[PDB]
């Protein structure tokens, strides 16, 4: 559950910890495209979008220590953060959800005739 | 602010001179564990007549609602450190520490 | 019962303020979108949005004696933090109250002919 | 009264400052939604929205000292303020009280005829 | 009896100038709500709005002896404040005036055939 | 005079500088409001109004020596003040000037046929 | 007759500094509102606008020796000026203004009929 | 000529200074609201306007050595200026012109019938 | 396979950090122009974006370590990156992703007759 | 001969840089207004414009050495200056081209029947 | 400013030296009470030929109309304090304060 | 390849740099203005444009280790960079490119007639 | 030619230097205003600008040593530049531009009949 | 020929920096008014441009190993650089561009009658 | 700026030694009244071989169109003081005093 | 951030003073190279009792998950450094080393 | 920038000691005259073992095109100083001055 | 950057003493010339035993691509100066050199 990760990801190793980041990221990634396990095509479609994936995972991973802030500071240290982590992949995700949309007969940007 | 780094407070016994033997006499340590915020101020050289030695400074910080027990010297990771500015400003604490040598 | 909650949070020790932490973020969540206690499908909702839970409760750990503020500084140690915690989560959120809406036969965005 | 509460809060121990802190700002949480005594359902609502009493609690309990306050400055000590508490739960705020304005037959968004 | 009220409020002890900022405040949202003293129901009027008049007694009692002013410094304590207390209390202003005019056969925001 | 008034602020006692400040802001206020001596509810009037009077008197007295400026700074000190005293006050008189031009039969805010 | 005024005020004394400042405060604020010599009530309109001559006069003495400056620093002390005296009483000169307009068979804001 | 009158300025005395600078300051005046040396009512309009011309000469010797700049600094000094001396008269330059154009029958604002 | 990647690019020796990159800057550029693996001219497309694969490598080899951060210091060291790669080309992705629509039968920027 | 007046404007001693001043003031304010030699009241033109030569000339003397510079600094001595000397005089400007246009029967604003 | 700590004010009586004892004879002390705005700047160590001592400081900050009363030494919080420095700008006043021994 | 390519840019000398960076600025522009290999007039289109080839070569071979980076600061420097290289060519790539589109019959700004 | 300047320039004597700047700023001035060597009027135009001339070329000697920089540093001298020379000629160019073009018949600003 | 060009300008001495500055900027300033080498009158054409080519070699000189630089700094030597030399001239671009674009019978800019 | 404070400005007259006496003796003084803007910075500790003493510093600053007569020292409030620096900026002076004890 | 200079680290062996031939006699080196980032700060020049002489500092930067090897001196382009600060902020590593001669 | 103040440059003449007299023995002074931009720095108190002295600096600025001669001392406003400084950045000058006493 | 000042690096040739005569032989000189950026910083008086003397320092900065000759002095508008400081951040050189006196 939520309470072992998160007791790993304050104090543990880092296979476990990039583990723990991997799947989370996944998680959240197929959730965003609106991918569902009925799907035929899930493997390659998991496959297809990996790069956003990994490239997800390592900026998570280094950002261990100042999640949820904007600024930190020390004696001899200094950094800054961007808004969000999924903000340059607009464009590909729209794409995603319009073509998965169209595949399985979702609701998304559909015209219904009653 | 992110607090998981473990803090031992140490108070020492009471102390007595014994003339005839010549050496101090003390008696036992009471130990206390708590977890706070530690950062480093980095280990610089100096140079003494015997040589060359080492020593570092850390600081400590302190949100209110946690009270500091009567303490002599901290251990923290596996290191022993002894105060030099002790500031409280508006029920908080604030604590630089640096490294001494403590007698087996 | 939120003054032994507070206390605990407060003053108590890596585990109870992990606990306390989980519950309160899971009451969050499921406020935020609308849930109701009587639906059949609760398990499966709150199953679902589990990632939101996991990193909400990632920053709340962070946040922690620091709650409305911009701003914080002691003995050089600076940081910053953004206006709320649930700012880059808006999409989902607006999905999932859409289709809760849906199931749970609630007035958001319905169009009713009287 | 108010006398006795701001006596106690400018001087006093913890759980006086709690058990005030919760009881106004569970006043004020009442106040704000429209919620009426008259209402069958008054102690399901109380517990319906319990998160947010709890939340600005523990906001208002880590301001003890720095009210009416934008900024705060000393020798090794500085803090900032946004500028209102409730400015995060808006849509919540807003969906509570068309449902209770529904609910009790209130005057809130309700086309009348005459 | 303004200048006794200002010279206890500047050099008296701390009860009175807690009753004085009692009173001062209750007088201020009286009058800002539009309240009049020949209503019947003036007691449930007084009752119902105590909230506001314990939030801003805590806040002028902080900003006592600096009023009109946005920044102030006195070796190494700075301090700033917003543009007026009654600020964040708008909507329940607003709301409590439409009440009292309807109550009272007001002209605020009411249409008359002629 | 207005002579041996300006002299007596530059140069006196706390006593004479409070009775000063206190009526000239009573005119000033007065002359805001559209108050005429032919009124015969003149007193009440006047004590309606008491809580603007003595805020302005407040706001007035803490400002002897920083006239007329935006800022002022020393070895040790350092004051700034907003743009002006009767900012946040615009509601409460808007509401009495239409009030006493209905009352009086003045000419503001009101249609005439010739 | 300005070279005798301006020699006084930046070299006399208190009280005749306070003269000359009362009677250009005087000339002034008659300038301002359009009156004229030739009215009938002379020493009403002068006796009406007392407060206004008080508060310029006691700015302007503070603004000695600084005409025209944005900004002032001399071995410490910084001091910064608004744009000009007489911002702060605008409603009240164009209420002034159009009553003696209309007293004195003026053109301001009119209608002629021809 | 120009000449003489700068020279005196870069090198003078007090008087001849003063002298200059009225004489100047009150040619500038004069042109700017238009009058002409053929109008009969030369005197009581010179008379007049002699409130600006005061405060002009004022503030332009207060300027000495410091024409045309918007800053300046030494060690232990520091001026900043606006930007321009004619600034706040815009409303009584605009009626003299006004008035003026009307009684010397000029071409100000004038509607000609051809 | 996201674990064995980020530790050979964060602890590895250059040529792994080198093949590596290359590797997945490869992947993101197929994916951002919506390339296809069932393209009969795959070496061809892949050939001719060799220049932007090469710049942006070379930009990502010297933001190793860094990821997702708009500022950095550590110990006298300042830098400051950009939102994103891939804003400089944003046209020639617009053109090659309208040829790659045209050429694949896709439905980017198509006009369809139902 | 630009070269002489250069050399003894940047070399020469006092009365020499006045009088180019005078003369290059006296040219520049010439062609602003569009004067021509062949008008008829030339004496009288160049006489009523003494005052802008007048100040003109005096900021020119400051700014000696230093032109087209926004700023410039040497050993603590600052000083900042605004975009152009003939900013201030623009209506003046504007009036003196009309009037002149009419005399020498010019194109500007005039309108012309074919 | 928000003004809830205690200040007391001592005043010690008149002294003169009796040389045929050897001892100084004091008179009473009188003390009076206020409310007042302080703020702390830490306690530092300090190295002394006999060993090792803390001392600590403290800022006091008054509004105007009030009177500072005539005084020796400040107690504030069962410790006693001795001024530094005293500024007084604008009709207000500014003390910074520093830690004696005072007998018994 | 892009790899020996990179390597020898990260380690090498300085005539296989610029070897290198010619050669990719060469193709790049190539890229930008739509040029075929098909054109009869390949050899003069290319050297044409060979003013830009060598700008931005020069751009390039001064940016040796700051690829990607805004502003970079040390011990005794700093630099700071623009958006992009390419931002000051944009008239000349736009008529380039419909010169080339006009000859080569492209896509480009041509209306077809279906 | 331009060669034999530039070297003079870089390295030279004030008499060549000015006469270089002298003729250069002539041409510029020339070519602005559009005036044609076939022009009968040609002495007496190149004399009616000389202010331009000579104004633009005192500005341009001033920045020897810093031409294309706005702002130079230094230990001890610190300056700032304007955008150009001839933004503050606007109006003049217009005017000359115009009667220019009318007076040799030119294509600027003319209605053609064909 | 890049290579030896840029090797010379970075490391040799005066006047080959001056003659490689010479010809690349004639060359610009060819290419940006769209001059072709089949026109006629290239040589006028050439010697027409002349002071452009002379300012802006002035201006490359002085920006030597920078090129794409916002800002510098090397030991307190600080300069700062506008965004590209041909700011300035864009008027005269203009206009050489449709003169020579109607003289070669270009389509910028005209009208055509198919 | 404001100015209401008063500064008296004193110069002392001439001086010669009496040797069969063995004392100073002196003329009589001047005293000239003026109304200046003055400003405090501090009343200090300091520690000196006979004990501890205090001194004082005040600024007193002037705008143009004012000539200062010829002075020794100043006093201000009833105590004297006199003058460490004098900077003349532009027109204006501006001058540091610190306090001194002058003969009764 | 760029790291491509090479740096490598070396530890001594064991020591002993051997009394009879009165040298000291030591073992052998173990060097180990890395790739990290290194800056300058500048080569001084200073004056001592038998002349003048240079010395140079350099800083080593370096990311988390790299661990740094036990060490005595560090040998950068063929030059030997050893280090006088040693500053550990979150998981990361900084150094400052400055110019020593070894024996051959 | 504005310059109306006169600055006089001086030159002494050739000096040589003559052993019989035992006086120094000078030529004639040289005297040039220029018109040149001069603030302020302020005048210091100084203590020294024979009494209390006071000293001034001033600082003078020059545009280009102007050529500084051959001096000594300055002289300003009736007293004569001596440069202590000199830079010359970008073709300009800027000296800063300071106070001595030069014999009759 | 703008460089147009020239400067001349000079290396001297070998030295060794003749014991017999007591004076040092030295070799030939080896003078390279080159055109880079200088800026002044200023010429200071300074007091010494024997009298008063000026000193003067300079900046000089070079681009890459540019190696700089092996070198003993510098003489710049016939001064001769010695360097103090070296420094070669990111392959780029600046150098603070200051003013000797070189034997004819």
């Amino acid at each position: 559950s939520v309470l072992e990760d998160v007791k790993m990801l304050l104090s543990g190793k880092t296979d476990e910890q990039l583990e723990i980041i991997n799947r989370r990221t996944t998680e959240r990634v197929v959730s965003l495209i609106g991918l569902e396990s009925d799907n035929e095509k899930y493997k390659e479609v998991i496959a297809a979008v990996d790069t956003i994936i990994y490239e997800v995972s390592l900026k998570r991973f280094n950002r261990i220590g100042n999640e949820g802030m904007q600024s930190y500071s020390q004696e001899g240290l200094s950094i800054s953060f961007p808004d969000s982590d999924f903000d340059e992949y607009k464009d590909e995700i729209s794409r995603w959800r319009k073509k998965l949309s169209d595949d399985q007969k979702g609701a998304f940007a559909t015209v219904f005739l009653l | 602010m992110r607090c998981i780094d473990e803090v031992t407070f140490v108070k020492k016994g009471e102390r007595h001179y014994d003339t005839e033997k010549g050496e101090w006499i003390e008696g036992a340590k009471t130990e206390t564990v708590a977890t706070l915020n530690v950062t480093d101020l980095g280990t610089d050289r100096s140079l003494v007549i015997f040589g060359a030695i080492t020593q570092g400074a850390k600081v400590v910080r302190t949100l209110p609602l946690f009270n500091v027990p009567d303490f002599d010297y901290v251990i923290i990771d596996g290191k022993t450190y002894e105060h030099l500015t002790f500031r409280s400003p508006l029920y908080r604490n604030s604590m630089i520490f640096k490294e001494v040598t403590i007698e087996d």
